[PDB]
C-alpha cells in the first residue's frame, strides 16, 4: 500500500522531470475504470423520508457514491432546491467525511466502511450523515437488481409527510 | 422491408468498415462496433437488444 | 442548582416534582441529559 | 434557471440540430417520446434539463428550440422522424419556398414576411424560460436561408432582447471543398451580422471535420450525420458547465468576457479530443495531458486553420469526466513549455479551464467511443485571418467580373453592400493584422 | 462573546466557507444536521463566537454566502454540512457576474448587495458584542473580487471599530485559468488595501506544490485543497474559541502585525504537514514545528519568502506544550535567520498558545508572515496588467459595464506606490 | 366584556369564517359547538365571542351579511359553518352588483333593518358589549355599501361602545375591479366618521408575506385569510385570557388614538417563518421585535419608512418577561427616532398574554398610526379624481340613486384627512 504510493509518487516526480504522463495506474483508478466501463449510468433509486420529508437516494454503481434529493409538496413552505446530499461517498460514521489535517487522506488503516447497495434495503432506516432514512419503495430496476442479488426489497407503507398534514 | 422501402445498401460502408485501417482487402467479417456503425450511418434506429441479437446470429 | 441558583427552596415532593420535569425518559442510564434534551423542555 | 434558447437556421442548422437534442435526450435520459423512464434512472441531475427542456405537468419535455427553415423538406423530416413527439408542433417553423443561396432572398423577400412568427416563436420561448443565458444559433453562413435569414433574426433578436448572450455555431466554407458557388457572396454578406450582432462566432467548416473523421475514427465513408454528430459532441461539451455541475463550472458570459478581447474579435477555433473509435479508446491511455496535447495539435482541430500559421490569442478549454483540477495544470505547464504554438506578448495568461464531473456521452452507434473524459478547446487566434482571406479572394474572383451579382440585385437589394461587405472584411483582416502584431 | 462573522464570496469563497465550517463544525462537536453532540465543555464554552442557537438545540453558522450563479450556490448547500447554514443567508443572483470584475462590483452587485448588507445587518445584531468581519473570496474571478470588494468597502463604512479579515486566493501565472486576474486583482487590491485591518494571500500553485512534495497526494481535488486553508482559517481564531497559555484575539494580531496601515498583507503556513505513509515516523515536537513553520516551501502563497525580509511574523501554537520551547525556538531563528528578519524591528514574532490542539492532532501551529516578498507576486501581476492594458485587450468589456478607462489607471498607481512601500521598508536601515 | 362580530360581503364573510376557525381551535371547539380544550382558561372566558345555548353548544355572535346569497352557502358548508346560528345568515336574492349605491341606498336599506334587529338580539343577549367587530372589502358593493350602512348605525344606536373595522384596501398591483376607487372614496370617508378604530389591510402585502416569508408556491385565499385571523385573535387576546399586563379595545384606542379622525391603522403579526426556515430561526422576543417592524413583514401595503408613527402597539402573546418587552421598545424608539414622532415620546404601548397561540412559543401582533396611511388614500384619491373628471362609471351610482355632490364631498374629506396626516407628519416641537 505505502509501497504503492512511494511508486506512483516518484513515478510521477518522473513524468514531472521528463514532460510526460504516468503509464499505468492505481488500483484505486483501475478499479473505477472497470466500474465506469460496466455500469455506467446504472443508479438505484430508493424513495425514503426523513422528518416528514420526501427524499430519493441515488446509489452510483459506477462509484459507490449516494445522492440525496429533496421531493416538494405543493405548499410545503421549504425552499425549492432539490439536492440535499449531492454525489459523493457517504461513510458509516459521519466524522469520516472529514480528513485529518496532517495527512489530508483516510487514516492510517483500511478504507471505512461506506454505505452500500446491501446496505440501502425496503423497509429499513439507512442512516446518511445521522439523518435516518426510512426507504419504503425503489423503482423497479433496483428491485429487480436487488432481488437478482438476492436481497428482496418488498414495497411498504410510505410513513406520514408533510403532504398528509398540509 | 425496409430496405425495399429507403432503398438501403449497407454493403458499401460495410465493406469500408471491413476494409479500413486495414492493409487487407477483404475479411468478409467485421466487428459488432463497426455494423452498428454501418447502419447508423444507413439512418436505422435499432433497440439496442435488436441489435444485439442481430450481431449474435 | 435548583436551590443553589434557581432560589426555588421549595419542599421535598415540589423539589421532586422539578426534577422529574425534567429527567423522566429524556435522561440516559447515567441520569444526564444533553443540551439537546435540556433546550426541547424549555422550548417545548 | 439558467435556460438556453436554441435557434436553428436553414438545413445545416436543422440537421445540427437533430444531432444536438437527439444527443441532449439521451444525456437527460428523455426518450424520443418526450418522456422519463420511469423504471430506470440515468443518475443525472434533476435540474440539469431545465437548461435545454421545459417541463410540462403530464411530464413532458419540450425542447427550447427552434427550427426555423424556408423549405420543409428537412423540417418535415423532423415532423415525421424519430422525435416526432418529442418537438412542439409549432417553433418547427417550415416556410413555403427556400432562399436558392441568395442572402438577398433569405433577408429581403421571404425573410420579412417569416421573422416576425419567428420572433413570436423565439419570445413565446423566453417567456416560459426564467433565466434564459442566452441564445445558440445553428447555421451554415454559406448558404441561401442560413446566410439572410440568419442575419435578419440576429439583428432582430440584438434590437428585442438587449445584450444577451449569442453563440453563433457557424458552418462557414472550406478551403477547397465547397458545395456553393455564390457560398462566398453569401458569407461574405452575411458576415455583417456575424461582426455586429454576434456575440461568439464558432466555425464549423467541412473540411476539417472531414480529415478528423478519415483518421480518427476509423471508418472510411462517414456523411453530414457523422459531421452532425461530432458538432453535437462540442455543443454539449461547451454547454455542460452550466447544464451539470463541475469543478470550475462557467457559464456564457463566463467564456465570453474571457474570451473576447475587441468587439470585432469573436471568431474562435474549435476542437475536440478524444475523438476516437472503438477499436482506438481500449488501447490508447487516454490521460488528461493526452487529449490536451491531441486538442492543441492541429490535426484534431474542428476548423480548417492550422495554428501554426497564427498567434494563439485565448484559449479555453473545457473539461469533461474525472479530470483532477491539477491535471490541467500539468498540460497548460506542459504546453507552455513546448514551443510549438505561440501566444500574443500582450495576453500572458491566455488560458481558462472549465472543468466538469459529468462523463461525455456516446449516441447509439455513434461517432465517439464512450470514453470517462473529454476536453473541448474553444480558442481565439489571428489564424482565423487565413481563412478570412481565403473567402475574401474568393468573394473578390467572383465579384471582379460582376457575376452572380444580378441574381442578389433584383430581388431588391442595392449593389454598394456588397462592396459594403468587401471593406468589412479588410477591415477584419486589418484588425487581426493589428492584433496580432507585437507591442 | 466576541463574534467573527463571516462572508462567502464567489465560487472560491463558497467552497472554501463550505468546508471552513465544516472543521469548524468539527472542533465544537456540531452534528451535520446541525444539533449539538460535543462530549466536552470546552467545545460549547466559545460555540457563539461562530455560531447564533436556534429553538431546536442546535445552532447556525452566522455565514452569508454570496455568489450571482446559483449552481455554486446549490453545490455548497449540497454538502454534508450545507444543511447547517440558515436559508435566508443564501443571496444570489439569476444572472451570473461572468468573471468580469466590472459588472460584479457595479452592475449586479450593486443591485444583490443591498440584501446581502441587510443580512450582514441582521447577523451583527444578533451578535451581542461583534469582533470581527471574515470574508473569503478570490482576487482573479468575477464575483469573489468584484462584489467581495464593495461589501467590505461598505461593511468598513458602517463599522469602522471592527475588524475586516480577509483571505484572497490570489491566481498565479502557472495556475491562472482565465485571461482577466491582472485586471480583477488591480482593480481589487486597492479596495483591500483601503478596507482590510489585514488581507491574507492564497496561492494555487504553493498549495499545489505542498501538496504535491510535503503531503505527496497523487490526484485529489479541491477538497482537501481547501482542508488547508480551512484548517488555517480555523487556527486563526483558535484563542477565541479555547483557552490558552497566552490568549490572542484577531486584534492583537493585527497590532502585532501591522506597522503600517498600507501594510496588512500575510503569506500563510501550517504544521505539521505529514504525508500517509510518514506519520508514524514523525515526532512531533516543538522544534520540529518551528522548522516546518519557517520552512521556505511550507507557506502557503506561492511567493519565495527568502528573497526579501520577515517585518513582522505570527505562530498560533495549539496544544499543551512548554513556553521556553516555544519562544527560545522563535530566538533561535532569529539568531540564525537575521539576515532574513528586519533590524529595526526587535522580537518580529508574537507567539501565542491554546490549549485545544485541533481534533486528532497532538499539537499544531498556524503561521501568519508580514513578509516583504508580496511584492514579488505583486509585480508579477502588475507585470501581466500593464501588458494587457497597453493594447487594451478586454478591456471594453469593462468600460461597457459602467467603468471608467481612469480607474485601472488609479488601481495601478496605488498597487505601484504599494510595492515601493514594501521595497523602502525591506531595504530600510537603522 | 363581550364583543360581537359582523361580516360583509365575500372577502369579510371568508375572513370571518377563518376567524372564527381560529377562535374555535384556540378554545377547543369543535364545528359541532361543543367543547374539547385541554386548558380551564378557554372555558374561564369562553363567553366574551360565544354564547351558549340551554344545551351547551356554542354558538358564535357573529352576523353575516351580503346582497348575494352566493358565499353563504360556502361558509355555511365549510368546516365551521355548523357554528353560527341559522338566523343570523341575513342575505337578500340579488346580488351587491359592486356598486356602493345600491349596497348602501337601496338594496342594502331593505335589509340593514333586520341586521340592526338581529345585531340588537345579540347585544340584549351580551350583559353589555366591549365593541362591535366588523369585517369587510372597501373595494366590493356589499361589504363596503352595507356594510358603512351598519357602522352608521351601530354609532348612532351605541354611542359610547367601540367599534372596530377590519377593511381591505385595494391597490393597483391586485385590482380586480374597475370601480373600487368610487367605493373606497364613498366608504372610508362614512368611517372617519362612524368608527372608533379602523384597520387597513391590503392584499399586495398580504401576497407579499407567501412571496418572501411564508414562501408558499400556491398560497390561497384560505391562506390570506388565515393571516389576518391571527390578528383577528391576537387583538382580543388579552381581553380572552389573563397576562402580565392586560388590556382591551378601549385601552388601545386611547392610547392610540391621538386625535379623532385619526384610527386608520396598519397591521403587523411576526411569529412568521416558514417551514424551512423555522427550523433554524431561533425564536425569542427580541427577534420578535425585530421582525414585527420590517417594512416587508407588515399586512398593509405602504412602506412605514416614508412616514413617521404617531401611536404603535405590541399586543405580545405567550407567557414571557417584560424587560425585553419593554426595553426593546425603548431601543427601536432611540435607534429609529427619526421614523418616530418627536413631541409623541414613548409612542409604543405594549401589552402581555400569558396564553400562546395554539403550536407556537410567543407572538405579538403589530399596530401601527404611522403616516404612511396617507399615502394609499392619496393614491386611491388620485385614482377617484381621474375617474370623477370625466363622470365615467358614475351613471350607475346616480340611476340607483347617488347625486355628484355626494362624491364632492367624499374627496373634499380625503383631501382633509390627508392633509391632517401630512401637517402632523412634517410638524415640529
Ligand atoms: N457541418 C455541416 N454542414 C452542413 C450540413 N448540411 C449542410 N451544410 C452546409 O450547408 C452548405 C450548403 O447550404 P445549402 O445547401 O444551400 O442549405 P441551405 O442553407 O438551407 O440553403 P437552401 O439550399 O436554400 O435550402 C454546405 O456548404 C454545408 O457547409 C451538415 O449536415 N453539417
Ligand atoms: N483553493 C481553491 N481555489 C479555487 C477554488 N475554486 C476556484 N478557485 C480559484 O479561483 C480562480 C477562479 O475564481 P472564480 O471561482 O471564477 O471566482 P468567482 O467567479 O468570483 O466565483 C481559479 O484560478 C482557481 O484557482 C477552490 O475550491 N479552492
Ligand atoms: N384577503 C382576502 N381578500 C379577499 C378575499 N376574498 C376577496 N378578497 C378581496 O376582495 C376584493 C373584492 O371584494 P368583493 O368580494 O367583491 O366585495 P363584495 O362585493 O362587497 O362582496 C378583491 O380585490 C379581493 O382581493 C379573501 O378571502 N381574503
Amino acid at each position: 500500500e505505502e509501497h504503492l504510493q512511494m511508486r506512483r509518487v516518484i513515478e510521477v516526480q518522473a513524468a514531472t522531470r521528463s514532460g510526460t504522463h504516468a503509464s499505468l495506474l492505481t488500483p484505486a483508478e483501475r478499479t473505477k475504470a472497470r466500474d465506469f466501463y460496466e455500469y455506467d449510468r446504472n443508479v438505484l433509486r430508493f424513495y425514503a423520508v426523513w422528518e416528514k420529508r420526501k427524499f430519493r437516494i441515488l446509489f452510483y454503481l459506477a462509484d459507490g457514491s449516494i445522492a440525496v434529493l429533496f421531493d416538494k409538496a405543493e405548499n410545503d413552505g421549504r425552499d425549492p432546491y432539490p439536492i440535499f446530499v449531492s454525489r459523493r461517498r457517504i461513510p458509516k460514521e459521519a466524522r469520516a467525511v472529514l480528513l485529518s489535517p496532517e495527512t489530508l487522506n483516510q487514516p492510517q488503516g483500511p478504507p471505512p466502511a461506506c454505505v452500500r447497495a446491501e446496505d440501502l434495503r425496503t423497509g429499513t432506516s439507512v442512516d446518511i450523515l445521522t439523518r435516518p432514512f426510512f426507504i419504503y419503495d425503489c423503482d423497479e430496476h433496483t428491485r429487480a437488481y436487488m432481488e437478482a442479488r438476492g436481497i428482496p426489497q418488498p414495497a411498504v407503507a410510505v410513513p406520514l409527510c408533510e403532504e398528509d398534514e398540509i | 422491408a425496409l430496405v425495399q422501402s429507403n432503398r438501403i445498401c449497407l454493403s458499401p460502408v460495410l465493406r469500408d468498415f471491413d476494409r479500413v485501417r486495414k492493409g487487407i482487402y477483404e475479411h468478409r467479417t467485421c466487428t459488432r462496433t463497426r455494423f452498428a456503425r454501418g447502419l447508423a450511418t444507413q439512418n436505422i434506429m435499432l433497440p439496442p437488444e435488436q441489435l444485439q441479437l442481430l450481431i449474435r446470429k | 442548582s435548583l436551590n443553589t441558583v434557581l432560589h426555588f427552596n421549595m419542599d421535598k415532593k415540589d423539589e421532586d416534582t422539578l426534577v422529574s420535569l425534567l429527567f423522566d425518559g429524556i435522561e440516559d442510564e447515567n441520569g444526564d441529559i444533553t443540551y439537546k434534551q435540556f433546550q426541547e423542555f424549555v422550548d417545548s | 434557471m439558467r435556460e438556453a434558447i436554441c435557434i436553428h437556421i436553414g438545413q445545416a442548422g436543422c440537421q445540427v440540430g437533430n444531432a444536438c437534442w437527439e444527443l441532449f435526450c439521451l444525456e437527460h435520459g428523455i426518450q424520443p417520446d418526450g418522456s422519463m423512464p420511469s423504471d430506470k434512472c440515468i443518475g443525472v441531475e434533476d435540474d440539469a434539463f431545465n437548461t435545454f427542456f421545459s417541463e410540462t405537468g403530464a411530464g413532458k419535455h419540450v425542447p427550447r428550440c427552434l427550427f426555423l427553415d424556408l423549405e420543409p423538406t428537412v423540417v418535415d423530416e423532423v415532423r415525421t422522424g424519430t422525435y416526432r413527439q418529442l418537438f412542439n408542433p409549432e417553433q418547427l417553423v417550415s416556410g413555403k419556398e427556400d432562399a436558392a443561396n441568395n442572402y438577398a432572398r433569405g433577408h429581403y423577400t421571404i425573410g420579412k414576411e417569416i421573422v416576425d412568427l419567428a420572433l413570436d416563436r423565439i419570445r413565446k420561448l423566453a417567456d416560459n424560460c426564467t433565466g434564459l443565458q442566452g441564445f445558440m444559433v445553428f447555421h451554415a453562413v454559406g448558404g441561401g436561408t442560413g446566410s439572410g435569414l440568419g442575419a435578419l433574426l440576429l439583428e432582430r433578436l440584438s434590437v428585442d432582447y438587449g445584450k444577451k448572450s449569442k453563440l453563433g455555431y457557424t458552418v462557414y466554407p472550406s478551403p477547397q471543398v465547397s458545395t456553393a458557388v455564390v457560398e462566398p457572396y453569401n458569407c461574405v454578406l452575411s458576415t455583417h451580422s456575424l461582426l455586429e450582432h454576434t456575440d461568439v462566432a464558432t466555425m464549423l467548416d467541412n473540411e476539417a471535420i472531414y480529415d478528423l473523421t478519415r483518421r480518427s475514427l476509423d471508418i472510411e465513408r462517414p456523411s453530414y450525420t457523422n459531421v452532425n454528430r461530432l458538432i453535437g459532441q462540442v455543443v454539449s461539451s461547451l454547454t455542460a458547465s452550466l447544464r451539470f455541475d463541475g469543478a470550475l463550472n462557467v457559464d456564457l458570459t463566463e467564456f465570453q468576457t474571457n474570451l473576447v478581447p475587441y468587439p470585432r474579435i469573436h471568431f474562435v477555433l474549435t476542437s475536440y479530443a478524444p475523438v476516437v473509435s472503438a477499436e482506438k479508446a481500449y488501447h490508447e491511455q487516454l490521460s488528461v495531458a493526452d487529449i490536451t496535447n491531441s486538442v492543441f495539435e492541429p490535426a484534431g482541430m474542428l476548423t480548417k486553420c492550422d495554428p501554426r500559421h497564427g498567434k494563439y490569442m485565448s484559449c479555453c478549454l473545457m473539461y469533461r469526466g474525472d479530470v483532477v483540477p491539477k491535471d490541467v495544470n500539468a498540460a497548460i505547464a506542459t504546453i507552455k513549455t513546448k514551443r510549438t504554438i505561440q501566444f500574443v506578448d500582450w495576453c500572458p495568461t491566455g488560458f481558462k479551464c472549465g472543468i466538469n464531473y459529468q462523463p461525455p456521452t456516446v449516441v447509439p452507434g455513434g461517432d465517439l467511443a464512450k470514453v470517462q473524459r473529454a476536453v473541448c478547446m474553444i480558442a481565439n487566434s489571428t489564424a482565423i485571418a487565413e481563412v478570412f482571406a481565403r473567402i475574401d479572394h474568393k468573394f473578390d474572383l467572383m465579384y471582379s467580373k460582376r457575376a452572380f451579382v444580378h441574381w442578389y440585385v433584383g430581388e431588391g437589394m442595392e449593389e454598394g453592400e456588397f462592396s459594403e461587405a468587401r471593406e468589412d472584411l479588410a477591415a477584419l483582416e486589418k484588425d487581426y493584422e493589428e492584433v496580432g502584431a507585437e507591442s | 462573546m466576541r463574534e467573527i462573522v463571516s462572508c462567502q464570496a464567489g465560487q472560491c469563497g463558497n467552497q472554501i466557507g463550505s468546508k471552513f465550517w465544516e472543521v469548524i463544525s468539527d472542533e465544537h462537536g456540531v452534528d451535520p444536521t446541525g444539533t449539538y453532540q460535543g462530549d466536552s465543555d470546552l467545545q460549547l464554552e466559545r460555540i457563539n463566537v461562530y455560531f447564533d442557537e436556534s429553538s431546536g438545540g442546535r445552532y447556525v453558522p452566522r455565514a452569508v454566502l454570496m455568489d450571482l450563479e446559483p449552481g455554486t450556490m446549490d453545490s455548497v448547500r449540497a454538502g454534508p454540512y450545507g444543511q447547517l447554514f440558515r436559508p435566508d443567508n443564501f443571496i444570489f443572483g439569476q444572472s451570473g457576474a461572468g468573471n468580469n470584475w466590472a459588472k460584479g462590483h457595479y452592475t449586479e452587485g450593486a443591485e444583490l448587495i443591498d440584501s446581502v448588507l441587510d443580512v450582514c445587518r441582521k447577523e451583527a445584531e444578533s451578535c451581542d458584542c461583534l469582533q470581527g468581519f471574515q470574508l473569503s473570496h478570490s482576487l482573479g474571478g468575477g464575483t469573489g473580487s468584484g462584489m467581495g470588494t464593495l461589501l467590505i468597502s461598505k461593511l468598513r463604512e458602517e463599522y469602522p471599530d471592527r475588524i475586516m479579515m480577509t483571505f484572497s486566493v490570489i491566481p498565479s501565472p502557472r495556475v491562472s485559468d482565465t485571461v482577466v486576474e491582472p485586471y480583477n486583482t488591480t482593480l481589487s487590491v486597492h479596495q483591500l488595501v483601503e478596507n482590510s485591518d489585514e488581507s491574507m494571500c492564497i496561492d494555487n500553485e504553493a498549495l499545489y506544490d505542498i501538496c504535491f512534495r510535503t503531503l505527496k497526494l497523487t490526484t485529489p481535488t479541491f477538497g482537501d485543497l481547501n482542508h488547508l486553508v480551512a484548517a488555517v482559517m480555523s487556527g486563526v481564531t483558535c484563542c477565541l474559541r479555547f483557552p490558552g497559555q497566552l490568549n490572542s484575539d484577531l486584534r492583537k494580531l493585527a497590532v502585532n502585525l501591522v506597522p503600517f496601515p498600507r501594510l496588512h498583507f500575510f503569506m500563510m503556513g501550517f504544521a505539521p504537514l505529514t504525508s500517509r505513509g510518514s506519520q508514524q515516523y514523525r515526532g512531533l515536537s516543538v522544534a520540529e514545528l518551528t522548522q516546518q513553520m519557517f520552512d521556505a516551501k511550507n507557506m502557503m502563497q506561492a511567493a519565495d519568502p527568502r528573497h526579501g525580509r520577515y517585518l513582522t511574523a505570527s505562530a498560533l501554537f495549539r496544544g499543551r506544550m512548554s513556553t521556553k520551547e516555544v519562544d527560545e525556538q522563535m530566538l533561535n531563528v532569529q539568531n540564525k535567520n537575521s539576515s532574513y528578519f528586519i533590524e529595526w524591528i526587535p522580537n518580529n514574532i508574537k507567539s501565542s498558545i491554546c490549549d485545544i490542539p485541533p481534533k486528532g492532532l497532538k499539537m499544531s501551529v498556524t503561521f501568519i508572515g508580514n513578509n516583504t516578498c508580496i511584492q514579488e507576486m505583486f509585480r508579477r501581476v502588475g507585470e501581466q496588467f500593464t501588458g494587457m492594458f497597453r493594447r487594451k485587450a478586454f478591456l471594453h468589456w469593462y468600460t461597457g459595464e459602467g467603468m471608467d478607462e481612469m480607474e485601472f489607471t488609479e488601481a495601478e498607481s496605488n498597487m505601484n506606490d504599494l510595492v515601493s512601500e514594501y521595497q523602502q521598508y525591506q531595504d530600510a536601515t537603522v
